């Protein structure tokens, strides 16, 4: 069983250089993910010495 | 075999026996052992997830 919290911090930046309609966008980010991961395993082995 | 000096009635005849040791052979009572062992193991497995 695993329940994972993945917090995120982030910084972002863009720009678009043109003649007169030049556009820019610097930014950031914040995010989380509540990921509950289960895994069911069934295995075997046949050893002979 | 009675020596000729002791064949007079006044001289006694008698043996003088003594034992002298010439060697001593001691032998350590102790028991060794050795062993050699080969092996071959084949493992065949399976796993689901």
């Amino acid at each position: 069983t695993s329940r994972t919290h993945t917090s995120e911090v982030h910084g972002n930046a863009e720009v678009h250089a043109s003649f007169f309609d030049i556009g820019g966008s610097v930014s950031a980010g914040f995010s989380n993910s509540n990921s509950s991961t289960v895994a069911i395993d069934h295995s075997l082995s046949l050893a002979g010495e | 075999n009675v020596s000729p000096e002791a064949r007079h009635p006044l001289v006694a005849a008698y043996p003088i026996v003594h034992v002298d040791m010439e060697n001593i052979i001691l032998s350590k009572n102790e028991d060794q052992s050795t062993q050699n062992t080969d092996s071959q193991t084949r493992t065949i497995s399976k796993n689901t997830s």
